[PDB]
C-alpha cells in the first residue's frame, strides 16, 4: 500500500506534467497552422 | 537587305536573370518548342505572351545577355532514343557525360508525349521480380506497373531500386527475349559523386550493359532537373513501343518538384499549396501514366516505373507524398524505426500496397504468399494489443508465433537478389509452420543453411518449381520432406 | 466568328475576336491541328479577348493561330447508342469502334433541376456489404459518397458495388472516370465485356462509359464529369429510366479547377483552392439528382488530400450526399477491409421509421460499443487492463470481435485478400451482429471473426482454428 | 565601362550602362568612395540596366553615381602566400600584415568538377570521438556535416576536430568563417598562432583564413563561402594537395540569400526562402568535393533554425553529405556531450565491406538497443520502470549505459566538463561497446560510464564511486 501510493503519486504527477506540455504544444501548433495557412493565401494573391 | 534576323524566326533577349529569358520577336515559335541562344545554349518556350516569349534555359544563363539573338529550332523538345544508349550515362538532353564518345542514335522522341490510352493496353500480368522477398511476396510488381518507393532520408529507398536492376541479369544473360528487362536510372537533384558511386556498383555487377543512366544533378539548371524524368521516360518508351520491356527508376520525384517549383515561380506563375505550382499533381501524373503495358496489338512491350519520393518525419499523409501515392499502382513504405530495429528492408507491411495483387505473381509465389500480407497486418495489431500479455488465447499465441518467424524471413541483405524459386523455398518453410518451433534468432541462420542445401543438392526441385512455375503435389511433398529433416539435423 | 490565339500559357489560351465575341461556355475549335482541340471560353477579359481553358494539349499552338467559334457549349452524342461505348470529354468515341450515331446531341452545361422537381422517396438499397448495410445503408435514387485518402479502398469498394448491384440492375449505368488511372478504365471495360454488361456484337449493352483520366490536361479533367453526368441525365429525363451513376473520382473535377485557377487570375482561397470551389461544386452536384421524371443512384468516389477530411474539397462535398462511407487508412492499416470507419459513416435512412428498430438498435448498439472501446484504447494502452471492470473488459472483447466481423472478403479483391468473396444478405448481417452483441459468441476467438461472410463462417473458422 | 547608379535598396544596387553592359557575375567598382565597394552583377533587367548585389554597406551611395565594370567576377589572391593570412570576401587582407603577394588570382565563381572527374575511393577518417567513429564515421576526402540548433555544439565539435585531425594533417587547411561571430575568428586566429599552425615568422603556416561574419551586409555573407571555397580549390587542383576545409556556418550563406532575394524582386518559395535555394546550394556545394586531381575533406557546421530540421535550409543540405552528425538539444540538456543523436546521424561508410563486420555489428547493435529503449520511453514516462519486464528492464539498463558511454570530454571543452579531454582509438570504441552490449558490465552503475574515454576508465570510475 505504501508502494502503490508512491507509484500512483508519481504517475499522477507525470501525467499532469505531460498535460501541461501537450497543452503548450497544442497552442504553438494552433498558432502556426493559422499563420501558415494565411501566408499561403497571401502568397497566391500577391502573385496575381 | 540582310534578312537573316527578321522577328518571325528569331528574337532578341529583352532581359535575362535566374535562368529565365524574356525574348522579344520569336513570332512563329510554338508553345514548348526548343530555341537556340547565340551561345549554343538551348532553351524551351514556355510562356507565349502578347509581347514576349518566356524561355526557360537549359544551362548557365551567365552566357546570355540582353540583346542576344535567339533562333527557333522548329522542333518541340525531344531526345536521342534507342539501344545505343544502353551502358551509357547521359545528361537530361541525351548528351553523353561518361566522356565515352557520342551516342550512335538514329531515333529521336519528344520528351513530352501523352500516355497511351485505354484501347492500346492490356492488364498487367507478367511479374517484374525485384529479388526481394518482402517485395515480391507482399507487394508484387508486374510489368507495366508503377510502384512507388517512399520513405525518409536514408531509409533505403535507392537500394530497393539497385537490387532490382541487378536482379535482372538473370533474364538478360538468358536466351528468352520476352523475359529481358532494360533498365533506366534517372538521378535528379542528386550529387555527382553519389551517381558516380552508383554507376560504379552497376558496372561492378555487370548491369551497365542493360542500363541507361540519365543524370540531372544538384548543380544542373532547374529546367534540366525538371525535364530529366520526361527525357528518361521517352528513352523507355522506345523499348515499350517495340515489344521490348523497360524498367525506369525516377530517383527522386521530390527534387524534381522543387525544380519545377523554382522554374515555375521564376516565370512568375502564382505559387499554390505549399508554394508549389497548382499543377504539381499533374506534373507527376502525366509522367507516370506513361509507364504501361501495351497489348499484343501494339507489341506487348511495357514500361514499369519505380518513382522515389522522400517523406519527412515518416509522414506519408503529406500532400506531395499522397499526391504521388494516388497515381501509382502501389507503394513500398520504408520506416526508419523498422530499419534501426533490424528490419531491413524497412518495409512497413501494413502501409505498403500493390494494386495489381497476385496477378503479377507466379503461381508458386501466389501459392505460398496468398494470404500472408493480411496475416502480418493482423499480426502487427495483436503484437501491439498484448505489449501486455492480456490473458491471451491460443489462436493469438499462434498468430504471434507465426508473425515473428515470418518477419524474420522477409529480412534481407543488400546486392543479393534471390531467384523466384529460392524465395518460394524459404517462405514455404515459414508459412507452412515448419519453423514455428525454431527460435526467432535462429531463423536468419537457418535460411542461409537451408537455401545452401537445396541450391547445391536439390537443384532438381528448384528447377522444377522454377520451370513448372508452380508447386505441384510431389514438389510440395519433396519440399516438406527436405525442410522437416534438414530442420531436425539443423537443431541438433 | 474567327478569333486568333494571342497568348498561350499551359492549359489557358487567350483568343482575340475581331467581330462577334463568343459567349462564356462556348466551345471553340483550333484550326490547323491533326487532332481536334476544343477551347472552352472561360472569361471576357475585355478588348474583344476571351480567356479559355484547353480541352487538350497546348503544344505546338502558335500566337496568331486561327480559332472558330463553334457557336455553342461542348455538345455530346447522348442517347441509347452511347451504351457499351467509350467517350471523350468532347463526345468522341475512344474505343475505335466508329462514330456514335445518336439522334440527338446535348450540351454538357445545363441548369440543375428545380426545387419543385425534387423527389423524397427513401428506399434502402441493399449491397451485401456488412458495414455499409448495417450502419450506413445506401438508398435507391439517393446520393452516395465514398470518402478516402490515397489507396484506402475507394475504387475497390466502387468495384464490388458494380458487381453486387450494377450487375443485376434493370436500367442503365454510366461510369464516368474523372482524372483517375488509365490502367483502371482498361480493367473495367474488359471486365464489363467478359461479363456481358457491355456487348460488342449487339445492342444488349447496359452501361455507357466516359473517360478523362490523369494523363489529361486540367481542362479535360474539369469537364469529363460534366460529359458523364450529361449522358446520365438523358436516360433520366428523355427515357425516364432508373439510372446508376458511378463517378471515380469527383475530387478530380475540383482539383482540375484549382490547377488553372491561378492562370485565370484569381486570389487563392484557403488551402490553395480557387475562391469558387463551393459554387463550382454546387452547380454541378445539383444536376446529379433523382427527379420525378427519372431516378439517379450516384456513387461518387471522393479523394481526401493529405488524408485530411477537413480539406476544403472533401469538406465541401458532405452536404451533397444522402449517405456517406468514410474509409480510413488507420483501419486499413490493421488489415480490416473494407476499411470503413464505423463511427464516421452515415446514411439519411438510418431511421427506425425507415429501416426498423431491429436494424436500428443493432447498428447503434454496434456503434456504442466501438465508441466505448475507442475511448478506452488510449488508456489501457498505458495503464494496462487489470484494473478494468469485468463489465468493461467484455466490451473490449466484443468490440474487437465486431471490429473484425465488420471486415469482409470482397469478390473483386481475391487478388488482394487470398479469400473467396462473400456477399452477405441484410438479415444475415443484422442477426450476426445482434448475437455478438448478445454475448452469444464470447467463447469463439477474435480471429474466427476476421475475413468471413456470415456469422456461421465465424463459427466454422473457430473450429478450423481450434487447431 | 562606366555605368550610373539608378536605384539603391539595401544591398541591391541597380546600375545603368550606355555602352557595354557587363555580363552577369561581373564585379563593378563604385566610384567616389573612401573604401572599395564591389558590386556583383546578378541579372539583366533590360533597358541597359543591370541589377547587382553590393559586397559592403551601401550607405552614402547616390543615384547617378558612377560605377566601373571591372571586366571580370570577384577575383582573389590564390596560392601558398594566402597560408597564415586572413582575407575578405573580395580577397583583401584584414590581418594588417600587408598585401598578399601572389602570382595568380582566381575568380570566386567556377563550374563544378565534371562527372568523369569524380572519385569513389572510400577511406574511413578516424577522429577519436566515440559516437562519430562508432556510428557515423567520417571519410577521407568525404563531405561531413554537423547539424545543430543554436548553442548545441557545432563549433565546439569543429574545434575539437581541428585539434584531433587538422593539427596532425600533412597538407593544407582552409577555415572559412561565414556569418558567424567575429570574436570566434579572433579566438581561432590567435589560437592557431599559438599552436603554430599560423606562423607569422616563417612560411610554415598550414592554414589560410577567410571571413565574412555576422556583422557584414547580406551580399558579403552570401559570397564568403565561395571565397574560402576558391582558396581550397587552388590547393586541390593546382597542387594536387590533400585539403581540409572547415566552414562555420554554411547555413548562413543560404540565410544571406534569403535576405537579398526579396530585394531581387522574387516571389518567395516556402518559409519565405528564395525560390533558388536548392540550385544556389547546389552550384556551390558541388565545388566542395574531392576529385582525381586532389582531395578535399570538408567539415561544415549547419545551423538549424528554431531547431527545425524540416526547414528548407538544413532540409536541402542532407543530400550533399557523405556523413552527418545531427546534434540534439534534448540530448545536450541531459548533459550528454557531444549532444549527437545516435539514431539520426549516418555515414555512407557504415558498410560491412568498409568498416569490417565487427565494426558494422557493434554499430547496428548499439542503435538497435537505443531504438528499443526509445519505444519503451512513452510508458516509462507515465509509469516509470516498475511495470517493465525483467527483459525490458535490461535493455533499459544497457541503453542508459550505452547512452552515457557515448558522451566524452573534449580538450576544447575542458573548461566546462571539468574533466581532461580524451581521444579514444577506434578499436577501443568498437570494444568498449561490444562488452557493454554483451553484458560484461551490467554490474557497474550508469554514472561510471558518463564522461570517460576508454571503457577501462569506466570500470575505474565505478571503483571511485565505490
Amino acid at each position: 500500500q505504501s508502494a502503490r501510493m508512491t507509484a500512483m503519486d508519481n504517475a499522477s504527477k507525470n501525467a499532469s506534467e505531460m498535460i501541461d506540455k501537450l497543452t503548450l504544444t497544442f497552442n504553438r501548433t494552433r498558432q502556426a497552422v493559422i499563420t501558415k495557412e494565411l501566408i499561403e493565401i497571401i502568397s497566391g494573391a500577391a502573385a496575381l | 537587305a540582310d534578312t537573316s534576323v527578321d522577328l518571325e524566326e528569331t528574337g532578341r533577349v529583352l532581359s535575362i536573370g535566374d535562368g529565365i529569358a524574356r525574348v522579344h520577336g520569336l513570332r512563329n515559335v510554338q508553345a514548348e518548342e526548343m530555341v537556340e541562344f547565340s551561345s549554343g545554349l538551348k532553351g524551351m518556350s514556355l510562356n507565349l505572351e502578347p509581347d514576349n516569349v518566356g524561355v526557360v534555359v537549359f544551362g548557365n544563363d551567365k552566357l546570355i545577355k540582353e540583346g542576344d539573338i535567339v533562333k527557333r529550332t522548329g522542333a518541340i523538345v525531344d531526345v536521342p532514343v534507342g539501344e545505343e544508349l544502353l551502358g551509357r550515362v547521359v545528361d537530361a538532353l541525351g548528351n553523353a557525360i561518361d566522356g565515352k564518345g557520342p551516342i550512335g542514335s538514329k531515333a529521336r522522341r519528344r520528351v513530352g508525349l501523352k500516355a497511351p490510352g485505354i484501347i492500346p493496353r492490356i492488364s498487367v500480368r507478367e511479374p517484374m521480380q525485384t529479388g526481394i522477398k518482402a517485395v515480391d511476396s507482399l507487394v508484387p510488381i508486374g510489368r507495366g506497373q508503377r510502384e512507388l518507393i517512399i520513405g525518409d532520408r536514408q531509409t533505403g529507398k535507392t537500394s530497393i531500386a539497385i537490387d532490382t536492376i541487378i536482379n535482372q541479369k538473370r533474364f538478360n544473360d538468358g536466351t528468352d527475349e520476352k523475359k529481358k528487362l532494360y533498365c533506366i536510372y534517372v538521378a535528379i537533384g542528386q550529387k555527382r559523386s553519389t551517381v558516380a558511386q552508383l554507376v560504379k556498383r552497376l558496372t561492378d555487377a555487370d548491369a551497365m550493359k542493360y542500363t541507361i543512366v540519365v543524370s540531372a544533378t544538384a548543380s544542373d539548371a532547374a529546367p534540366l532537373q525538371y525535364l530529366a524524368p520526361y527525357s528518361g521516360c521517352s528513352m523507355g518508351e522506345y523499348f515499350r513501343d517495340n515489344g521490348k520491356h523497360a524498367l525506369i527508376i525516377y530517383d527522386d520525384l521530390s527534387k524534381q518538384a522543387v525544380a519545377y517549383r523554382q522554374m515555375s515561380l521564376l516565370l512568375r506563375r502564382p505559387p499554390g499549396r505549399e508554394a508549389y505550382p497548382g499543377d504539381v499533381f499533374y506534373l507527376h501524373s502525366r509522367l507516370l501514366e506513361r509507364a504501361a503495358k501495351m497489348n499484343d496489338a501494339f507489341g506487348g512491350g511495357s514500361l514499369t516505373a519505380l518513382p522515389v519520393i522522400e517523406t519527412q518525419a515518416g509522414d506519408v499523409s503529406a500532400y506531395i507524398p499522397t499526391n504521388v501515392i494516388s497515381i501509382t499502382d502501389g507503394q513500398i513504405f520504408l520506416e526508419t524505426e523498422l530499419f534501426y530495429k533490424g528490419i531491413r528492408p524497412a518495409i512497413n507491411v501494413g502501409l505498403s500496397v500493390s494494386r495489381v495483387g497476385s496477378a503479377a505473381q507466379t503461381r508458386a509465389m501466389k501459392q505460398v504468399a496468398g494470404t500472408m500480407k493480411l496475416e502480418l497486418a493482423q499480426y502487427r495489431e495483436v503484437a501491439a494489443f498484448a505489449q501486455f500479455g492480456s490473458d491471451l488465447d491460443a489462436a493469438t499465441q499462434q498468430l504471434l508465433s507465426r508473425g515473428v518467424r515470418l518477419t524474420e524471413l522477409l529480412k534481407q541483405g543488400q546486392y543479393s537478389p534471390m531467384a523466384i524459386e529460392e524465395q518460394v523455398a524459404v517462405i514455404y518453410a515459414g508459412v507452412r509452420g515448419y519453423l514455428d518451433k525454431l527460435e526467432p534468432s535462429k531463423i536468419t541462420k537457418f535460411e542461409n543453411a537451408f537455401l545452401s542445401h537445396v541450391i547445391s543438392q536439390h537443384q532438381a526441385l528448384l528447377s522444377k518449381i522454377r520451370t513448372d512455375g508452380k508447386i505441384s503435389e510431389e514438389s510440395d511433398a519433396k519440399l516438406k520432406e527436405i525442410v522437416t529433416n534438414f530442420l531436425a539435423g539443423f537443431e541438433a | 466568328t474567327t478569333g486568333r490565339i494571342v497568348a498561350v500559357i499551359g492549359a489557358v489560351v487567350d483568343v482575340q475576336f475581331d467581330e462577334g465575341l463568343p459567349p462564356i461556355l462556348n466551345a471553340l475549335e483550333v484550326q490547323g491541328r491533326e487532332t481536334r482541340l476544343v477551347l472552352e471560353v472561360a472569361q471576357h477579359l475585355g478588348e474583344s479577348t476571351v480567356r479559355t481553358i484547353a480541352m487538350d494539349g497546348t503544344e505546338g499552338l502558335v500566337r496568331g493561330q486561327k480559332v472558330l467559334d463553334s457557336g455553342a457549349p461542348i455538345r455530346i452524342p447522348v442517347g441509347p447508342e452511347t451504351l457499351g461505348r467509350i467517350m471523350n470529354v468532347i463526345g468522341e468515341p475512344i474505343d475505335e469502334r466508329g462514330p456514335i450515331k445518336t439522334k440527338q446531341f446535348a450540351a454538357i452545361h445545363a441548369e440543375a433541376p428545380e426545387f419543385v422537381e425534387m423527389s423524397v422517396e427513401q428506399e434502402i438499397l441493399v449491397t451485401g456489404i456488412k458495414v455499409v448495410d448495417l450502419l450506413a445503408p445506401y438508398a435507391k435514387g439517393g446520393k452516395i459518397g465514398l470518402f478516402g485518402g490515397a489507396g484506402v479502398g475507394k475504387t475497390v469498394l466502387i468495384m464490388e458495388l458494380i458487381n453486387n448491384v450494377a450487375k443485376a440492375h434493370g436500367g442503365y449505368s454510366v461510369f464516368a472516370g474523372v482524372g483517375e488511372r488509365t490502367r483502371e478504365g482498361n480493367d473495367l471495360y474488359h471486365e464489363m465485356i467478359e461479363s456481358g454488361v457491355i456487348n460488342l456484337k449487339d445492342a444488349t449493352s447496359k452501361v455507357a462509359l466516359v473517360y478523362g483520366q490523369m494523363n489529361e490536361p486540367p481542362g479535360a479533367r474539369a469537364r469529363v464529369a460534366l460529359t458523364g453526368l450529361t449522358v446520365a441525365e438523358y436516360f433520366r429525363d428523355q427515357e425516364g429510366q432508373d439510372v446508376l451513376l458511378f463517378i471515380d473520382n469527383i475530387f478530380r473535377f475540383t482539383q482540375a479547377g484549382s490547377e488553372v485557377s491561378a492562370l485565370l487570375g484569381r486570389i487563392p482561397s484557403a488551402v490553395g483552392y480557387q475562391p469558387t470551389l463551393a459554387t463550382d461544386m454546387g452547380t454541378m452536384q445539383e444536376r446529379i439528382t433523382t427527379t420525378k421524371k427519372g431516378s439517379i443512384t450516384s456513387v461518387q468516389a471522393i479523394y481526401v488530400p493529405a488524408d485530411d477530411l477537413t480539406d476544403p474539397a472533401p469538406a465541401t462535398t458532405f452536404a451533397h450526399l444522402d449517405a456517406t462511407t468514410v474509409l480510413s487508412r488507420a483501419i486499413a492499416e490493421l488489415g480490416i477491409y473494407p476499411a470503413v470507419d464505423p463511427l464516421d459513416s452515415t446514411s439519411r435512412i438510418m431511421d427506425p421509421n425507415i429501416v426498423g428498430s431491429e436494424h436500428y438498435d443493432v447498428a447503434r448498439g454496434v456503434q456504442k460499443i466501438l465508441q466505448d472501446y475507442k475511448s478506452l484504447q488510449d488508456i489501457i494502452a498505458i495503464l494496462g487492463m487489470d484494473e478494468l471492470s469485468e463489465e468493461d473488459k467484455l466490451t473490449v472483447s466484443r468490440a474487437r470481435k465486431i471490429q473484425r466481423f465488420l471486415s469482409q472478403p470482397f469478390q473483386v479483391a481475391e487478388v488482394f485478400t487470398g479469400h473467396l468473396g462473400k456477399l452477405v444478405p441484410l438479415k444475415e448481417t443484422i442477426k450476426g451482429f445482434q448475437q455478438i452483441l448478445a454475448g452469444e459468441y464470447d467463447h469463439l476467438p477474435e480471429q474466427a471473426f476476421y475475413m468471413v461472410g456470415p456469422i456461421e463462417e465465424a463459427v466454422a473458422k473457430a473450429d478450423k482454428l481450434a487447431e
